[PDB]
């Protein structure tokens, strides 16, 4: 409950206050999902329940597919522009 | 002579019939506003077939002593 | 820095107060900071099999929640089919 | 007579091929009243060729 | 039926060249029509609001969801005819509006994600379906990768939609941490009063609502609808809003929220005010979609909101298609083409359209006055029902803000009509090319419904008083 | 009614308005264009701090004061508070007429906001849905939302007043012949 | 192997104005009880889809000139049209079972089928390969799934005992 | 009368004044997402501001509601001035 | 009534065909058979709503009868 909230908050703040590049944005998204899964698995242990672990495995699947789609979209941007500059999207 | 109006009586009856039907629609409207926002049954709301809300859980380590009422 | 600090404090205290059901605000956080007491672990004898978490996940995911599995298949179809459409130019 | 006006009576720019030039890039008008295309066939003529 | 469509199309499209894409779109168009005709009798199951739970307790099927399903299909048989029937058989209109190979698959997958949301009964199905609807619509924005603006658009929409999926999952995991449940049926008057879940559920509503452009995070979605191609803008702008608003209406989460009241007020003000200086069409119509999202947000606070929502979402969708269709037809009669993807950008390019095609402007006026809420057009009977519900439940300041927002929005809605009925030199006198038959008949049918569908209002009320009561 | 505490609420309101000024200052320093730093927050900010503090002070001070002077709780108080707030905000533009206009129109809007109940929410029990409605049954007092076929005459004479055609007894029966 | 319910259900719930037969009918009974109206609707959709694209090509051809669509699209057209027709007929029969439409002939056929099975000693609705808990899970997954026919197809194949009739 | 009222204050409380009022308010609404240099960090900062503002606004209006009102008047000024 | 409904729904259908012809900048009498097709199609739609409403009125009447 602590570690997950902390990674989530710090990664949201590093997503919001990133004036540098974009890979930090991808990373902060993945870390936010990680912290969520840790919150949920801690609660699932304390309750001795399974719905939490089910939603966790589902998050892992969905996050991996998220990164796949995001890194195809980036490749499209790069196709057209040739450089992913610090302040472009 | 060419003045051939409908009588007073037939006019009053027709207006009364109209007002009666309008009052009928009024009562139907109130009655439906009441029929909605009235509590229903679980079967009409969630599940006609498995109408027992009570959740039976897993079975792989069913512990006698875990049922309760 | 000022916005980073304000956002840090508020988001942390809210993310901690949120998990509790007390009505007074300050007590919602002082409940989160109550990690003081140990949890007893008793041993029973009702579990008969060698079911672990992965077996349970398979059982519920493939019986009770089959629909989500048969939708994740389509999420993965998107993971295949979108990146192709984006990267691969079907000029022919 | 015709000078293009807006929903509020404000002045509006008449868009042509005139201001897709390289002179009107690198300005900081908002996304609403910018008028630079970036995808016109005047700028994207030599495009990944 | 969607699934067998999506499954069959994958094989049938991989087996098929780039030259069959229009015919394949036409096929799935007719197939969806046959579904909507032949399987529509299933509305009988929902007599007396008999509600069904399916796949355990993951899905829920009632008259609300079924009507939304028919509407999404009616939208998806009109949005497909726009890709599968060429307007004019000219080289320009071949280059301007040509479908890609994978587009139709992504449309149907987005239909599926839309329907899994409204039909959801558990948060797990919601999270899986909103990710499906979200990922499919990242790709739809990005499929036209030969444009710079669309590339920028998909990237921003990915990041700012990912952030909101994080917010949604954080809210769900909090609800589960509190209550050990993923199902909202496990709430009731006792549990609402007894537990402090207000924060935990508004965070759900906001994480869903900021994905549809609710203020003050409207700008990013407006930049997207402007920067993307027009025939994609007409889909992305509508279907995601229907799905998420319908899920939030069906689940009576935010009965009397103060935060929602504030934000909905801000949407009506922003979407009415900020759209006045706009010279571009798509930003104008996006701010219009925002203020209508404000009006429809105002019935998340009611607990009896089905009729008002269903009537407004239907006329909104119809007017939204019809106006974008008028803008598409008018490309023939303008003088300057701005792009291969957005041939028409500025409102001042529709000048003199009355002197070219007048009945296109008649349709534009009917549709505009429908947006404004002029009777006897359907928009009146839709905004009337909203006013009845909010005044019946105790929102008065918001009704005044609603009236004020309608007046302010008349101005950016009438900008189109004013420039259209203006005069122009170099008029059209003859043209041997002719627009397609189907797209004309579709536009006409939407116009005739916006105009004359007030005739059936009692009949709709009777059917509603049976199947929804 | 129960009186208001003017200074207690005003001090809370001022600290709140100062805090909101700090938040908006930092948010502007982050969202702004040109080279900035941690110094610019309170230098280059367009009076967000004094805006928020003066408004919250003037609004709450005037509402509690006029609630205590009028000795009531109603919408006229919120009108006076919006009138003060419009003065403060319009003093920034250094013109008399815009100051008067900002005052009157901010006052009318807050005064309407107090008329409708001084809330963006709803009461949810004073509303028509959750309250008695329709025709009252048998001679019972007519509430707000209730409808009546025939009203008492004493209640009419009190709510309206006598004269201008409206009287305690009808005119014919009053002038009937005692025969 | 016991085929005895684990969880209570409703007895003779009325989904419509007419009586009930089954609430989760097996695919076999739904296909064997089909009226000719259902097979005609199958062939109606089977012919109406390819005819629909021919009608459309007549209205707005794909090029400048009318040409009849290629047999490739016609074949795929016929397959999907049979699928639409079967889904409609599987629904029309299922609703005759639920009690939403006229179900006289289906009532009598089930009363005859069931009495014959009781005479032969067979379990009504049959015997299964599964444990009863999976039977209940199957009925919970598969009951009233035809309401989702616009989205997905789902079908009962398990021979569970949780049909919505009295114990006998 | 004809000038100072019929064509003066009564156009100011109407077409002329509402036009000027909306000219500014629209030009301040849209000049909010100021820099197009990077649309991402800006909308991201807008998320953080809104979340923080709602958490703090709800905090204030739990304890007292007649104090948050001027906070909202001033916010509307900041957004529309 | 049924017949009044069908003529009206056909009247909307002629308006769709006419408005479609005009949007194409054709004469109103371009392809007359389209008037007949639009008539029967919308007539079927009005007929469907006619039967839906009839079934619903019967249902509420049946509710009163079983009372
Ligand atoms: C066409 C089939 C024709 C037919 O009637 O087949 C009968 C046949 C059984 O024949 P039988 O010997 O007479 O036994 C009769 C009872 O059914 C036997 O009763 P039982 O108790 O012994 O059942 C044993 C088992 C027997 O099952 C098996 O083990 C057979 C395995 C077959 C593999 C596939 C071929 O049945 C099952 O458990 C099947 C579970 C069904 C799961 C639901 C699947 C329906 C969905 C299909 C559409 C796809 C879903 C898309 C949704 C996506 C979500 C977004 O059952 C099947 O064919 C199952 C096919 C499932 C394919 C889908
Ligand atoms: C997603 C990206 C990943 C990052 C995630 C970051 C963590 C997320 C934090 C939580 C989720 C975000 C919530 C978004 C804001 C909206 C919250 C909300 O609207 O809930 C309001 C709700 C009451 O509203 P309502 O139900 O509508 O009306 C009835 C009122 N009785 O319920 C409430 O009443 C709210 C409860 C009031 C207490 C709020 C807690 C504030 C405490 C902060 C104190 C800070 C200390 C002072 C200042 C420090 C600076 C020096
Ligand atoms: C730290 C110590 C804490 C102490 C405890 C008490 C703290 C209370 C704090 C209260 C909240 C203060 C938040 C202040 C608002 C955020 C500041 C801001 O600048 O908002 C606007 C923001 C940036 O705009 P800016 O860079 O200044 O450029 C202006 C040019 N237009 O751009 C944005 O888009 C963000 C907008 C955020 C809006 C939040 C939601 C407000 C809801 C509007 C209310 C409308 C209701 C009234 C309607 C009446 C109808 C007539
Ligand atoms: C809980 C309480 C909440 C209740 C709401 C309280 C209301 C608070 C309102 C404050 C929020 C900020 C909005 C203020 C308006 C924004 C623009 C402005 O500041 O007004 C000035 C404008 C300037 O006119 P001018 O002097 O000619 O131009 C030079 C300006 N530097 O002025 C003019 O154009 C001339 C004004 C003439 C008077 C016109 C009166 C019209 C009244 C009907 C308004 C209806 C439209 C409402 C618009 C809403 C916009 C937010
Ligand atoms: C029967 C509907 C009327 C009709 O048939 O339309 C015919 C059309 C004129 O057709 P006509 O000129 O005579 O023949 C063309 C020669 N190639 O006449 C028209 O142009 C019909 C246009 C009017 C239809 C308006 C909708 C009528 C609704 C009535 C209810
Ligand atoms: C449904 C397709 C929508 C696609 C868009 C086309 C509009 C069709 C509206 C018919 C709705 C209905 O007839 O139904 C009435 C519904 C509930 O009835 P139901 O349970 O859904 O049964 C319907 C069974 N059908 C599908 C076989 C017929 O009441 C409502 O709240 C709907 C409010 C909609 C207002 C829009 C009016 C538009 C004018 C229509 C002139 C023909
Ligand atoms: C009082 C109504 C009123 O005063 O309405 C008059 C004004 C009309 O504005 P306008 O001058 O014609 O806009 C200029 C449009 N042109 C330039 C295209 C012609 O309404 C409004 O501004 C908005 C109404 C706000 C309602 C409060
Ligand atoms: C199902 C729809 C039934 C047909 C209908 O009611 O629609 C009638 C319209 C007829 O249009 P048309 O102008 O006569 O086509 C002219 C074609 N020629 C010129 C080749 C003859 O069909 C459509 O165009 C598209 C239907 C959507
Ligand atoms: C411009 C026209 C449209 C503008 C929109 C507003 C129209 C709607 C009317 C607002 C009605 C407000 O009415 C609200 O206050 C009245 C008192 O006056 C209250 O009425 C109640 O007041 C109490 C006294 O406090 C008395 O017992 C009274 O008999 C009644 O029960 C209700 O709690 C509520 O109905």
């Amino acid at each position: 409950m602590f570690i997950g909230t902390i990674i989530l908050v710090l990664s949201f703040l590093g997503f919001v206050f990133n004036r540098r590049n974009i890979i930090l944005a991808f990373i902060c998204l993945e870390t936010m999902l990680l912290g969520i899964n840790l919150i949920l698995l801690r609660n699932s242990v304390l309750f001795d329940d399974i719905s939490g672990s089910l939603f966790a495995i589902v998050i892992i699947i969905l996050a991996g597919v998220e990164s796949a789609i995001g890194l195809s979209l980036l490749v499209s941007y790069y196709r057209l522009r040739g450089v992913i500059n610090s302040y472009g999207i | 002579t060419f003045f051939h109006p409908k009588s007073r009586e037939d006019i009053l009856n027709e207006e009364a019939k109209i007002v009666q039907a309008l009052n009928n629609q009024r009562e139907l409207t109130i009655k439906m506003h009441e029929l909605k926002r009235e509590e229903k049954d679980y079967a009409h709301s969630y599940s006609p077939l498995f109408s027992d809300p009570v959740p039976q859980g897993g079975s792989i380590g069913k512990a006698p002593g875990s049922s309760r009422e | 820095l000022p916005l980073v600090l304000i956002s840090l404090i508020v988001l942390t205290i809210s993310g901690l107060m949120i998990y509790s059901n007390d009505s007074i605000l300050i007590n919602k956080l002082l409940e989160a900071f109550g990690n003081d007491y140990n949890t007893i672990i008793t041993q029973d004898w009702f579990n008969i099999e060698n079911t672990t978490l992965l077996t349970t996940i398979g059982n519920v995911l493939l019986t009770n929640n089959a629909f989500i599995l048969l939708v994740l298949a389509i999420v993965l179809l998107l993971g295949i089919i979108g990146p192709i459409s984006i990267t691969m130019k079907h000029k022919e | 007579d015709p000078i293009p006006s807006g929903a509020l009576g404000q002045k509006v720019p008449h868009v042509d091929e005139s201001h897709q030039d390289l002179l009107f890039r690198t300005s900081h008008m908002v996304e609403d009243l910018e008028t630079y295309d970036e995808d016109s066939p005047i700028n994207t003529s030599d495009a990944n060729t | 039926m969607l699934i067998l469509a999506i499954i069959s199309l994958i094989t049938f499209v991989s087996m098929s060249k780039l030259s069959d894409n229009r015919a394949i779109i036409r096929l799935i168009n007719i197939y969806l029509i046959l579904v909507l005709v032949l399987d529509s009798f299933l509305y009988l199951l929902f007599l007396n609001n008999q509600t069904y739970t399916v796949m355990g307790e993951l899905l829920i099927f009632n008259s609300f969801t079924f009507y939304i399903d028919m509407l999404i299909y009616f939208i998806m048989i009109v949005i497909s005819s726009l890709y599968g029937y060429n307007l004019y058989n000219n080289n320009l209109y071949k280059t301007l509006f040509e479908p890609k190979k994978e587009l139709i698959i992504l449309f149907l997958i987005n239909i599926l994600g839309a329907l899994l949301i409204v039909h959801s009964n558990d948060f797990i199905t919601l999270f899986v379906a909103i990710e499906l609807q979200s990922y499919s619509i990242y790709l739809i924005t990005a499929i036209y990768n030969s444009s710079y603006k669309a590339s920028k658009a998909s990237m921003l929409y990915f990041f700012m939609g990912g952030i909101l999926s994080i917010l949604i999952a954080y809210s769900i995991n909090t609800y589960y941490s509190v209550l050990n449940s993923y199902t909202l049926h496990s709430l009731d008057s006792l549990i609402i009063n007894t537990l402090d879940l207000n924060l935990i559920l508004i965070a759900l509503s906001l994480g869903l609502l900021f994905k549809i452009g609710i203020a003050p995070l409207h700008k990013w979605l407006i930049s997207i609808y402007e920067n993307t191609p027009i025939l994609i803008t007409i889909y992305i702008s509508l279907i995601p809003k229907i799905s998420i608003l319908s899920y939030l209406v069906l689940s009576n989460i935010s009965i009397n929220s103060l935060v929602i009241s504030i934000l909905a007020i801000l949407t009506l003000l922003v979407g009415s005010v900020g759209g006045l200086l706009q010279i571009k069409i798509k930003r104008l119509l996006a701010f219009s979609g925002l203020t209508n999202a404000g009006y429809m947000m105002l019935l998340l606070l009611l607990n009896n909101n089905e009729f008002s929502y269903l009537y407004y979402i239907t006329q909104y969708s119809i007017s939204h298609l019809a106006i974008f269709m008028i803008i598409i037809f008018s490309i023939y009669y303008i003088n300057y083409i701005n792009n291969q993807y957005n041939p028409i950008i500025y409102v001042n390019q529709l000048k003199g359209l009355i002197h070219d095609n007048a009945y296109l402007v008649l349709s534009m006026a009917i549709v505009v006055f429908s947006f404004i809420g002029i009777p006897p057009l359907l928009g009146f009977f839709g905004k009337l029902n909203i006013l009845m519900s909010i005044l019946n439940n105790g929102y008065y300041f918001i009704s005044i803000v609603l009236i004020v927002a309608s007046l302010i929005s008349a101005l950016y809605y009438l900008y189109l009509l004013n420039v259209s009925i203006q005069d122009k030199n170099n008029i059209l006198i003859n043209s041997n090319e002719t627009v397609s038959s189907v797209l004309s008949y579709i536009l006409s049918s939407l116009i005739i419904l916006i105009t004359f569908g007030f005739i059936y209002n009692s009949l709709i009320i009777d059917i509603f008083n049976v199947y929804f009561n | 009614f129960h009186p208001y505490n003017t200074l207690g609420l005003a001090t809370q309101s001022a600290m709140v308005g100062l805090g909101a000024g700090v938040v908006a200052a930092a948010a502007r320093n982050s969202l702004a264009t040109g080279p900035r730093n941690i110094l610019t927050t309170f230098s280059k900010s367009g009076g967000v701090v004094t805006i928020f503090t003066g408004a919250s002070i003037a609004y709450v001070f005037t509402y509690c004061s006029a609630a205590n002077l009028r000795e009531r709780k109603d919408g006229w108080n919120h009108m006076w508070a919006g009138a003060a707030t419009g003065a403060v905000l319009g003093a920034r533009t250094k013109l008399v007429p815009a100051f008067i206009g900002w005052t009157v129109l901010c006052g009318a809007a807050c005064g309407l906001f107090g008329w409708t109940g001084a809330r963006f929410n709803a009461d949810r029990k004073a509303s028509l849905e959750q309250s008695p409605k329709g025709f009252v049954q048998e001679d019972a007092h007519q509430t707000f939302w209730e409808v009546v076929h025939r009203r008492p005459l004493s209640l009419t004479v009190e709510q309206l007043g006598e004269g201008r055609g409206i009287n305690a007894v009808p005119i014919a029966t009053a002038t009937e012949a005692p025969n | 192997s016991s085929s005895t319910p684990l969880v209570k259900t409703s007895v003779n719930y009325s989904y419509g104005d007419y009586p009930l037969i089954d609430a989760d009918p097996h695919f076999k009974r739904v296909v064997g009880y089909m009226r000719p109206s259902d097979y005609g609707v199958i062939g109606l959709a089977t012919a109406a889809l390819p005819a629909g694209i021919c009608f459309a090509e007549w209205l707005d051809p794909v090029k400048g000139k009318f040409a009849r669509p290629s047999v490739k699209f016609l074949r795929v057209a016929t397959m999907l049209g049979f699928a639409v027709g079967f889904g409609a007929a599987y629904a029309r029969s299922s609703l005759r079972f639920f009690g939403v439409t006229e179900n006289a002939r289906e009532y009598k056929k089930d009363e005859a089928q069931m009495a014959a099975r009781k005479a032969a000693g067979l379990e009504p609705y049959g015997t299964s390969s599964l444990t009863p808990e999976l039977q209940e899970i199957a009925a919970k997954n598969s009951a009233h799934s035809i309401a989702g026919l616009f989205i997905f197809p789902w079908f009962n194949f398990v021979n569970h005992p949780y049909h919505g009739r009295e114990q006998k | 009368i004809a000038h100072h009222v019929d064509k003066g204050s009564l156009y100011r409380l109407g077409p002329v004044g509402i036009n000027r009022l909306l000219n500014k308010a629209s030009y301040n609404v849209i000049n909010l997402s100021s820099n197009t240099r990077s649309s991402l960090s800006m909308n991201s900062m807008l998320i953080l501001i809104t979340i923080v503002s709602l958490l703090l606004l709800v905090l204030v209006m739990n304890v007292n509601f007649i104090i948050v009102i001027p906070v909202l008047i001033s916010i509307l000024y900041i957004l529309f001035s | 009534a049924l017949f009044t409904s069908l003529v009206g729904a056909s009247g909307l259908g002629f308006a769709t065909k006419f408005l479609s012809n005009k949007i194409r900048l054709k004469p109103a009498g371009y392809y007359p058979l389209g008037y007949v097709f639009s008539g029967v199609a919308w007539a079927g739609l009005g007929l469907v709503l006619h039967n839906v409403h009839q079934h619903s009125l019967e249902v509420l009447e049946k509710k009163k009868t079983a009372l």
